[PDB]
């Protein structure tokens, strides 16, 4: 399972 | 004992020209199961092992979702970091990510990580703590202001010590044949003279897991540092690791030294001597 | 920018017995950036169908590659590894020694 919750940086 | 999940992601930016390259790769311990490739003509998540390949289609087509958010957050991320760095726009430039959660012999959560990079060099990284950050420039320091202002240390320590652990014990209860294992060296020695009063001894150690293993070459049970050869760790592609220790002795001086193999497979670490 | 220089390595994946089917590996790594042209050589002469393991990292976020093909070993042929990296000014070619 990979990250679901991804920040723009 | 103990088990590592882990998850590296490099997104380059092609000059000449197109999509930002996009590699997703996922492991546990020293195995491979998950793959993504942008410029692969599936454009799902690959499995790459045996026990992954039982999981379920609507499995599959969560992480191809997860995995293409996350390649094309990096895309734009690539367009962001040029602009802090001050950087031109006909560069290749590159975002290597890497996080994971570790998991005792008992079974529960110890270490959670994340550390990001960008053009070889460091960025920012994630806590012992998992609350705070660690930028590693003034640059990267408008990221960690920005990833405080959203609370986005609570997203990363909420995925890493919950979920991450609660796959990664179902991921070796489903693998309990592949990965459980600890395949211990096949050692031997082999000598080759260099020259006419000086002799190479090469030690070997072949077909063994996990890739974690001490090659130590001794001269009466003390260490020799000087005059010895080490190669990284290589795989064998059949999920095995191989490695070798060199040493240049004085020709009939051989007997005198001692190459010591030590590894989680052996009960006792061995000792190998030329005759 | 920082960049590394690639470190190859030239083996078999069982010890190579003449006549018996085996695997040729070339494994590159350290080397940075991504960008990396990798070429397995027979007698010379390029193998075609070469196949090759997903781009990962280490400690120092140093690139790695496995490159693999089947191959048949004996006396006569020599089989070597051509590699091709922007941080070099040729491309360098190790040959392939059966205690190596
Ligand atoms: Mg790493």
């Amino acid at each position: 399972s990979a990250l679901e919750w991804i920040k723009n940086k | 004992g103990s088990h590592s999940m882990r998850y590296f992601y490099t997104s380059v930016s092609r000059p000449g020209r197109g999509e930002p390259r996009f590699i997703a790769v996922g492991y546990v311990d020293d195995t491979q199961f998950v793959r993504f490739d942008s410029d692969a003509a599936s454009q799902r998540m690959e499995p790459r092992a045996p026990w992954i390949e039982q999981e379920g289609p609507e499995y599959w087509d969560q992480e191809t979702r997860n995995v293409k958010a996350q390649s094309q957050t990096d895309r734009v991320d690539l367009g962001t970091l040029r602009g802090y760095y001050n950087q031109s726009e006909d560069g290749s430039h590159t975002i290597q990510i890497m996080y994971g959660c570790d998991v005792g012999p008992d079974g529960r959560f110890l270490r959670g990580y994340r550390q990001d990079a960008y053009d070889g060099k460091d960025y920012i990284a994630l806590n012992e703590d998992l609350r705070s950050w660690t930028a590693a420039d003034m640059a990267a320091q408008i990221t960690k202001r920005k990833w405080e202002a959203a609370h986005a240390a609570e997203q990363q320590r909420a995925y890493l010590e919950g979920r991450c652990v609660e796959w990664l014990r179902r991921y070796l209860e489903n693998g309990k044949e592949t990965l459980q294992r600890t395949d211990p060296p096949k050692t031997h020695m082999t000598h080759h003279p260099i020259s006419d009063h000086e002799a190479t001894l090469r030690c070997w150690a072949l077909g063994f897991y996990p890739a974690e293993i001490t090659l130590t070459w001794q001269r009466d049970g003390e260490d020799q540092t000087q005059d010895t050869e080490l190669v990284e760790t290589r795989p064998a592609g059949d999920g095995t690791f191989q490695k070798w220790a060199a040493v240049v002795v004085p020709s009939g001086e051989e007997q005198r030294y001692t190459c010591h193999v030590q590894h989680e497979g052996l009960p006792k670490p061995l000792t190998l001597r030329w005759e | 920018m920082i960049q590394r220089t690639p470190k190859i390595q030239v083996y078999s994946r069982h010890p190579a017995e003449n006549g018996k089917s085996n695997f040729l590996n070339c494994y590159v790594s350290g080397f940075h950036p991504s960008d990396i042209e990798v070429d397995l050589l027979k007698n010379g002469e390029r193998i075609e169908k070469v196949e090759h393991s997903d781009l990962s990292f280490s400690k120092d976020w140093s690139f790695y590659l496995l490159y693999y093909t089947e191959f048949t070993p004996t006396e006569k042929d020599e089989y070597a590894c051509r590699v091709n990296h922007v941080t070099l000014s040729q491309p360098k070619i190790v040959k392939w020694d059966r205690d190596m």
